[PDB]
């Protein structure tokens, strides 16, 4: 991740900055702060995903299942 | 006459076309299509010269680099891994016969009725919910606009029957099973790296014991017992017969006697052609290349406390089911919509 | 047929473990999943512009997915969009087909009332915010993201308006589950073990309540004794008769950690209308998953305990 | 120290003699003869050169035509198949070691001990009520005055130990059983003629089946279970190890993990070393040469319904049961009257 | 001390594993990287449970998803089948052992010295003129720049010896070998496609006879015999070791009795550690395991006409090969420039 690591420190400044300025306690930096949320929850999203990074088998049974170490007859 | 298509030609594709082979005159089938990761000079002769059938005897089989003349009668013959660069409707295709174990999923042997073919059958218990059925049990309760059928496992195939035969008869709470397996081409032959670590060990040396669940496709075959069968299986080192055992428990109460005499009745009137009835104290290499499903072994039957009874099934994983695979495609072939 | 299944709660659709113990009972060829992300009006730049969080009742077509619910009772393939969760935009749909089990999960599940009368059964799933606190706590020290304790105001800045969006939901839902911190251990970290407690519903029919040894009496049971060696702290059940919010409840209700086997089937042989066609099935579906979190825990017990009343209801609805 | 004596050297001997070999400093027995239709230099070597245990080497083994020097340690031998010729009392002997599969019957048996021999352990289920103990479960029980003594076979001796904690545990109603046996010295190599027609066929290519009663001589060693247990068994072509499934029908109910629970304690504080429990996914040749007498396979115990069980165990026919044999060799020693 | 690598843990890289831990001591060697087409937790579980060698018992073996600790000892494991994305150089690795049986070339085997190795040892008869080297032959005569070199087929590394004791003895004008080999993994377990035919077919069924070139692999490790060794395979249903059949025609007349004189006094002089000389009458299963890389057996070496001799050795080609290759390994550490 490079795109929302950039994003989330972005709107975490812009945390900082709508809801000190523009009203601490409206529906705009509550706004902000669903939004940084939900992109901490993409973060989630990314980082679970990435925990289930499979190392070989998902990969080399992914895309040549009929070989020797995946072949499964579950007979 | 339907063209019909094998996909995969290995164990169950060589024992199909050998079948075919065998039952050429009675046939709404002609096999026109075969595809393996091998050139057609190779396989030609594994057909020919089989190690376990011994030597084909009727027809001459030869071969050259785009076809394959057996017997004089001519089939196309190519090599692809990808389903979808293969030539089905250039070919005029009706049925394919799945045989990879690689495309148990409905969207993989899907990808062969995008390729152009009309129906699929595939040899193996598939991912999802494909619509199983067995010849001999419920092969006449298909629906034909299902163009996707899936066969279940030999295990299967062989337990269901006698399964079908001791509910009508007797009605069945529980039921265990634990099938004596030759062993199969999966299992490394040395000691090499596996998917799964108890088929990884040699197969010739060791029984290796396997976790299935083609004891729970009775339950998909026979709808009122799912969730009640269940049982592992016991990979020997034969290479080609196995048995199976299996534990019931049934309800109605009776000896051994009575459940040898209703399957021999079976045997006779329903179960023709499926269930053969041995009274004979034979081994396992009498049955390579038997015709029925399952012979019952009468010798060995036994019941306990009324309720609890174990039968015995020699059954040919490589020979009967192929027989059941061709009986299914040509009894799919005579209804065809 | 079609049956539907409404799941209430801010755990992420789709990232919540409840959904993975319904998989493993009921199997995704069974059933699929729904996003209820997926229908918002506008992105989050029309949220920025807007000034409005992804709670609005204005900020969801209401109507269109009412209009594929219904259609989903007709056998149809429905054709749902999909809210693009990186950029906040909108995919062109996907057409998906119905099922056996069609499951509906988001933050307004239950917010339409014509979709409160076609849900088969409805479960919320609520948190307290102390155990909010301490998910967050792992969220950003697992990740490392170093963006801690400025999140604590988070929290006060979206809690107003969901109380006023989404709590009053469980008003209206049958099961709703709500998890506290434990008041019978104290020197832990805030959540580690969880005192959790499964408001159910009285009236309508199929469902039954699970009673511990009475319907209708007060009784908080411990399981500790002359057949269990229990280790610390053990288990501290309850139940109640109650009224929430004007309404005929039931609460069963659960505090401490499973640490092992025998303890986890005793307390299954002794709760009531369970709905099992297999004795210590319960266990066997606590113990298919030991890795999820919160088995160790009540949370995984309620969850799979709501999941078979859902299994209850099918049965109901399919004969 | 007791001086014992061996009749029959042949893979229950071989067991017997390494793992008193191998068990020399804690025994009370000390053996001093042997017998074999062999001649002293053939069976030296066989002791020496094991084709499954591989070569021996800790001890030197070499002979001569009268004696045999094991490890510097001498041990007598001859060569008869009349029992009442033998040299018993002229080389004071308290417990001869029946092992040549012959002297089953009380009277054959007894031909030792009228030869001048004081106790007869034999090591085959024996024809008629002869006592039988099995060591995990009731080799307390057993009167010195009993002079004959029987261990059971090698099925039982595994079977019965999971049997007693099943039934202490949860009560047991019925229970099948089905061995996976490994092939046994009796049944011919090639297609030979035979008493019996299912051992007459060839055993290294064959699942031959056979019904034994071995399953019900736990209802021997176990009083209240006698005629509610029984099983046959499968000879496949593995030499060493073996497998058997058992299928109980207990009637306290209960799941798959309680059993594995109870079986894995029970492993801990009474069976110690009789059951082994692992919850590794190991296969056959695994346990040659493993100690307890039998190992729960973990992975494959299943319950359904509640109240029907079923549990396999790994063990080894050749060497685990010698060494029960042993052990109960010793513990009659510790017990001499 | 020098960093060690194992391309292919399979047969070969789990035999040099073993052998490395069991000559911990007085190696120059660490093994500190691997990489199977397996996870890191599948082939610990291989490395400890091989089905041939038993459970191995000196030290401890368990491994996580990145590394493996043997004994205490932790060794990097990584999973790639192209060699140029490797981290050799990140983990800073002099000699790798290429034992995929893949990369036989010399432009194959050299990826790994262009992806960062200093040198190589397949263990393979590579094509094209790669420097092979016999341990016990010409293992001396190697230049330390040639970090490409190769080890030799087994049954090369086994009968090379013995043609070097006959040579410098008798002189050698022709020589044939017929060697009876055990299965190794390329067979297919049952008749599956195969690239050649003769190993397409059942591997625990049958003779399967191959023509190989490992005869004539020793006119290379011998200058002077080039062209005149040529010898055919027989791969027989055994799992671990082999003989083989040796035809020479010596033109220095001598009698049978001569020949096992001379190859007994060379196997105490010269080639102690590489022949073993057995006047014996073994059989295979007793050459599971040893160290020696031929044992000549001495009750069948037969001399016709004077000019006409036949030996026959033993050898074992899973574990005296990796004992040879690990000796080779060390003999280049030692002579490491
Ligand atoms: N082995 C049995 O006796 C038996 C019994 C019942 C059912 N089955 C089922 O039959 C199936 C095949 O059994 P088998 O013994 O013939 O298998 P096999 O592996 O022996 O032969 C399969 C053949 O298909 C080829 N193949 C694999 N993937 C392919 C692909 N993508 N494209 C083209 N060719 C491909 C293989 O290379 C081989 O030629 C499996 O599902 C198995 O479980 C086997
Ligand atoms: N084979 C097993 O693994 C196993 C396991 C448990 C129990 N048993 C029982 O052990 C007994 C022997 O097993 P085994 O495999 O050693 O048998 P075996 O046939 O392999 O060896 C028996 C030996 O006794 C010799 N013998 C036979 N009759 C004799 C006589 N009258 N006098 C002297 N020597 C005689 C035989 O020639 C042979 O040397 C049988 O009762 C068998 O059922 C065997
Ligand atoms: N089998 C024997 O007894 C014996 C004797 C002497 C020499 N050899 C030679 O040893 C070599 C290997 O023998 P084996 O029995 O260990 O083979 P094997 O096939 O049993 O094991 C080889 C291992 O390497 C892995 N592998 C293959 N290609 C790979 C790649 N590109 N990247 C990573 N891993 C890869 C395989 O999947 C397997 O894990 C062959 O050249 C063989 O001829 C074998």
């Amino acid at each position: 991740m490079s795109n929302l690591e950039k994003q989330i420190e972005q709107a975490r400044e812009e945390a900082h900055k709508i809801c000190d300025t523009e009203g601490a306690t409206s529906g705009q930096c509550a706004a902000a702060w669903d939004a940084l949320e939900e992109l901490q929850a993409e973060a989630a999203h990314q980082r679970a995903e990435q925990q289930d990074h499979k190392t070989s088998f998902q990969q080399y049974c992914d895309d040549n299942p009929d070989a020797a170490e995946c072949r499964i007859y579950d007979d | 006459m339907v063209r019909v298509a094998i996909n995969g030609f290995g164990r169950i594709g060589r024992n199909f076309m050998r079948c075919w082979l065998q039952r050429k005159a009675n046939s709404k089938l002609e096999i026109v299509g075969i595809n393996d990761t091998s050139d057609p000079r190779t396989n030609a002769h594994l057909l020919k010269y089989d190690s376990m059938l011994g030597i084909f005897q009727d027809a001459e089989i030869t071969a050259d680099d785009d076809c394959i003349y057996a017997g004089g009668h001519a089939v196309k013959c190519v090599s692809d891994r990808n389903p979808e660069n293969l030539p089905w409707s250039a070919w005029g295709i009706d049925l394919v016969i799945e045989a990879t174990g690689v495309f148990t999923s409905r969207e993989g042997a899907s990808k062969h009725l995008s390729a152009g073919a009309k129906k699929v059958l595939i040899t193996a218990p598939g991912k999802g919910n494909i619509p199983t059925y067995v010849v001999g049990v419920n092969h006449h309760t298909y629906d034909p606009s299902e163009d996707i059928v899936s066969n279940a496992s030999c295990t299967t195939n062989c337990l269901a029957p006698i399964v079908k035969v001791l509910h009508e008869a007797f009605g069945i709470q529980q039921g265990m099973m634990t099938t004596t397996h030759s062993y199969t081409g999966d299992q490394r032959l040395l000691d090499a790296s596996h998917r799964d670590l108890r088929r990884a060990r040699a197969a010739a040396m060791n029984i290796v014991p396997t976790s299935t669940g083609a004891a729970k496709a009775v339950g998909l075959v026979i709808p009122e017992l799912q969730g009640k069968l269940n049982g592992i299986a016991l990979r020997v080192p034969t290479p080609n017969v196995s048995v199976v055992d299996f534990v019931a428990q049934v309800e109605k109460p009776t000896i051994a006697e009575q459940v040898n005499q209703v399957i021999k009745e079976a045997s006779e009137t329903t179960m023709k052609g499926i269930i053969h009835y041995s009274e004979l104290e034979l081994v396992s290499s009498d049955y390579r290349g038997h015709n029925a499903s399952s012979i019952l072994d009468a010798s060995l039957t036994m019941v306990l406390g009324g309720n609890l009874v174990k039968v015995v099934a020699w059954y040919d994983n490589e020979w009967g089911y192929s027989q059941r695979v061709l009986d299914l495609a040509e009894h799919m072939a005579a209804h065809w919509a | 047929r079609v049956v539907l299944i409404g799941v209430a709660g801010d755990s992420g659709c789709g990232k919540s473990t409840f959904l993975r113990r319904l998989a493993d009972l009921f199997g995704e060829d069974f059933m699929t999943v729904i996003c209820l992300d997926d229908y918002h009006s506008l992105d989050r730049k029309q949220r920025k512009e807007m000034g409005i969080t992804a709670l609005d009742p204005r900020a969801n077509n209401f109507d269109l997915m009412y209009e594929q619910i219904k259609a989903l009772k007709n056998g149809e393939s429905i054709m749902k969009p999909i809210y693009n969760h990186e950029t906040g935009t909108i995919d062109p749909p996907e057409k998906v087909d119905p099922n056996h089990v069609i499951v509906i999960e988001g933050l307004h599940p239950l917010y339409d009332e014509r979709v409160r009368s076609l849900i088969d059964f409805s479960v919320y799933l609520d948190i307290s915010d102390d155990v909010k606190i301490a998910w967050k706590i792992k969220r950003d020290m697992a990740e490392r993201g170093h963006s801690y304790e400025d999140v604590i105001a988070s929290i006060n800045a979206r809690r107003p308006d969901f109380m006023a969006y989404i709590d009053p939901q469980k008003q209206y839902a049958d099961v709703v589950l709500q998890i506290l911190p434990s008041q019978l251990a104290k020197e832990e970290k805030v959540g580690n073990i969880l005192r959790v407690r499964m408001l159910q519903r009285e009236g309508i029919p199929g469902f039954e309540p699970v009673y511990l040894f009475d319907e209708g009496s007060t009784i908080t049971w411990i399981p500790c004794g002359r057949k269990l060696t229990c280790s610390y702290p053990g288990i501290r059940l309850s139940y109640g008769p109650d009224e929430y919010y004007g309404h005929p409840v039931s609460v069963l209700e659960v505090d401490g950690r499973f640490e092992k086997l025998d303890e986890l089937i005793y307390i299954e042989s002794h709760l009531s209308n369970t709905s099992t066609k297999h004795y210590g099935e319960v266990t066997e579906l606590l113990l298919k998953h030991r890795d999820y979190p919160g088995s160790d825990n009540g949370s995984g017990l309620f969850q799979v305990l709501t999941g078979l009343k859902m299994r209850a209801t099918y049965e109901r609805l399919t004969s």
